[PDB]
């Protein structure tokens, strides 16, 4: 029907408040819930329905800084909450000596991301300390782990990586040549990327290996013509009205940002069906809560929710800022990066 | 030992053994972001975690506590690697927390933190015994688990596997042909054993997925997979494989066929064939069939696909 | 969390 906006305002204001018992598990990365609320609100145009002030000094309580000794660089950068009970420190005082206290990638990405959906200036990032701890979490074979502790490593890592360093202006956070080495060996033998080599091609860790190669601005270096024709068919091929992750699955609204942002990277987005696409986003829309859900009539989610308004903007939906399609912020707040860049280079 | 849920649950902070430790809370802050709200239970068992964590205490106290918190939270990754280093410091009976794993996995097949818990026991024990049948089960329930499929690559990889693996794709493309996550599974088994160099492989492998097709024309994941053992080779390069598709157009149409016939198509212009201009016309032809009435939805997809070959071969 |  039609895009219900001041619902989703009010359900995106919601996920930044208080929440039931029952979404314990997602503890551990409240930082990325905040982003999809907050960049949620940014492409929405109602940033000012917040205190962008409090919201600000709460992510930078979640930095893991550098001990007086400096002995704990391999493990900085952004926690995804305060669970481990560190004492509320907003990045004022040096960092508090802590067993198992480290950054977490997706924390680290979703962290400096809201700093700039907020307007700050990260002047508070321990720039240097972040990258010391990004190199830390990469492999022999190019990709990342989320944590120094060690965890799983595949391609949504290798994009975060490739946000970090973009955001904060710095490839040193990595090994380019080898991520981009994981990035072609995880092209699989039906011309998707896969999350890692041999595995079954998804649209999410294409979209995360495509973007990657934006970032650091060599996508047509990578792949030549004939691959990235390839990739494109391959992309293409997952609209069935929305879009579904890989062959033969039922369709999910967040592929319509997954997919078709990198269908939009690959410029051929426009050739997509817009109508089909659209209605298929707006049928799992809840018209009662807001937000949005994977399927029709199933619960929404703030993940749901910021992707299938991104899925939207691609096509320039009557109400929603244009989303950067490789960096996931509006277009506005990568403009107000680029400044950021400017100044910093003087 | 004491369940969560038994009659005779006693709150940490009323346990004796416990009575020397003080509880760590958790603080958000002035003003906290996407604030959870927890129970007396739930903030009780963390609120010791987070004591035992700071002091790092490696004690068989909280090894168990551990198995508290992991049911309150599996996606808590830090209680993850916190319990392995317990496991290790305290030299636990490690096929029985193989046992503790296989019943988590089961019930949350779809955490990252359970999946990785397993590779890394299964890495300590260097014991892959149980992993193919574990899996299999697991795949039994959904049998496009990703996580599983992972796992199910990396044992057979790390541990060399693959004598059963082609005959277990054989069964399960039975069960489902259109799942993607088993044709995907066979290029796996094959590209690292035989590989397709193998004419006689190639050609059993191609026969097979013909026959696949033949059962199910409207199968993605089967022509996928048969342009993908011959695209790098050369689609021009099978004469025979282009006459018998024509000779399916009739009955075991389908927009995948089509598309195929373009690609071949497309593969000759690239060589310098004979009849360019009419090969090309016969690509223009199919690209429009598919528009206008064949896979329309991508309609303006194919159409630029059409004007992509006529600007490159006139 | 399905992506986490
Ligand atoms: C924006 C944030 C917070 C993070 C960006 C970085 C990450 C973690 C991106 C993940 C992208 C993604 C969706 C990868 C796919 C991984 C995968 C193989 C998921 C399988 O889940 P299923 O639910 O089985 O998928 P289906 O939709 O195919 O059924
Ligand atoms: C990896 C998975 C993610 C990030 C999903 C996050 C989902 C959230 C935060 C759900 C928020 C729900 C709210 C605010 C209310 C919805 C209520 C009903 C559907 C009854
Ligand atoms: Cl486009
Ligand atoms: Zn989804």
């Amino acid at each position: 029907l039609d895009f219900l906006r001041d619902r989703h305002v009010r359900f995106f204001q919601r996920c930044l408040q208080v929440l039931p018992e029952r979404y314990s598990s997602l503890e551990t990365s409240r930082l990325t819930i905040a982003f999809f609320a907050l960049s949620g609100l940014d492409m929405l145009d109602s940033l000012d329905v917040v205190n962008k002030d409090d919201i600000i000094e709460w992510i930078y309580s979640l930095q893991v800084l550098p001990t007086e000794d400096r002995s704990n660089l391999d493990r900085c950068g952004f926690r995804g909450s305060s669970y481990l009970g560190i004492p509320f420190n907003p990045s004022k005082n040096p960092g508090t000596a802590h067993p198992y206290d480290s950054g977490h990638i997706a924390m680290t990405y979703t962290g400096l991301s809201c700093l700039i959906i907020l307007g700050d200036d990260l002047s508070r990032v321990d720039k240097e300390a972040c990258l010391a701890g990004l190199r830390a979490l990469q492999l022999e074979d190019g990709s990342f782990c989320a944590v120094p502790e060690g965890s799983e490593n595949d391609m949504r890592f290798v994009y975060c990586a490739s946000c970090i360093c973009y955001m904060l202006n710095n490839w040193s956070g990595m090994d380019m040549k080898k991520a981009i080495s994981y990035i072609r060996r995880s092209m699989s033998y039906d011309n998707g990327l896969a999350q890692g080599a041999g595995l079954e091609s998804h649209g999410g860790s294409t979209f995360c290996g495509i973007a990657s190669l934006c970032l650091m601005g060599k996508l047509e270096e990578v792949f030549s013509e004939k691959e990235l024709n390839r990739i494109k068919r391959w992309c293409i091929m997952r609209q069935q009205n929305g879009y579904h992750g890989r062959p033969n699955k039922p369709v999910d609204t967040c592929y319509s940002f997954w997919v078709g942002a990198t269908l939009k990277l690959l410029k051929i987005f426009q050739y997509t069906n817009f109508e089909k696409n659209r209605n298929y986003i707006l049928s799992t829309q809840d018209r009662l809560v807001g937000g949005f859900a994977k399927w029709p009539d199933s619960h929404p989610d703030a993940l749901h929710a910021y992707f299938g308004i991104c899925g939207l903007s691609l096509m320039e939906e009557s109400g929603i800022c244009k989303v950067h399609p490789a960096l996931n912020v509006s277009t506005r707040t990568s403009e107000r990066l680029r400044d950021l860049h400017q100044s910093w280079k003087t | 030992f004491l369940s969560l849920d038994s009659p005779t649950y006693v709150l940490y902070r009323d346990r004796a053994e416990w009575a020397d430790i003080d509880p760590v809370p958790q603080n958000d802050g002035p003003s906290p972001v996407v604030q959870i709200i927890y129970s007396e239970k739930f903030r009780d068992v963390y609120d010791y975690f987070r004591a035992v964590l700071q002091r790092d205490e490696r004690s068989e106290r909280a090894f168990k506590l551990t198995r508290d918190a992991i049911e309150l939270n599996a996606a808590n990754y830090t209680v993850w690697h916190f319990r392995r280093v317990l496991l290790r410091s305290l030299q636990k009976d490690l096929q029985e927390e193989m046992n503790y794993i296989i019943a988590i996995i089961e019930e949350q097949p779809k955490n990252y933190q359970v999946w990785h818990h397993r590779r890394v026991l299964v890495e300590w024990l260097k014991d892959p015994s149980q992993e193919l049948e574990f899996i299999a089960d697991i795949l039994n329930q959904d049998a496009k688990n990703y996580h599983a499929w992972q796992h199910r690559q990396w044992v057979i990889q790390e541990f060399r596997l693959w004598d059963n693996e082609l005959q277990y794709v054989d069964q399960l493309l039975k069960e489902d042909v259109r799942n993607n996550s088993v044709w995907n599974q066979r290029h796996f088994v094959i590209s690292n054993t035989t590989g397709y160099s193998d004419r006689a492989v190639l050609e059993r492998e191609v026969q097979y997925t013909l026959e696949m097709i033949k059962l199910v024309p409207h199968n993605e994941s089967a022509w996928n997979y048969l342009k993908g053992i011959l695209q790098d080779r050369g689609l021009s390069r099978y004469p025979n494989l282009l006459n018998q598709l024509l000779d399916l157009q009739p009955s075991h149409s389908s927009p995948y066929l089509i598309a195929f016939l373009v690609d071949i198509y497309e593969d000759m212009l690239e060589n310098q064939c004979d009849n360019k201009e009419d090969i090309l016309n016969k690509a223009l032809e199919l690209c429009e069939i598919l528009a206008k009435e064949k896979d329309t939805i991508r309609k303006e997809y194919w159409r630029y696909i059409g004007r992509s070959l006529q600007s490159k071969h006139s | 969390c399905v992506i986490l």
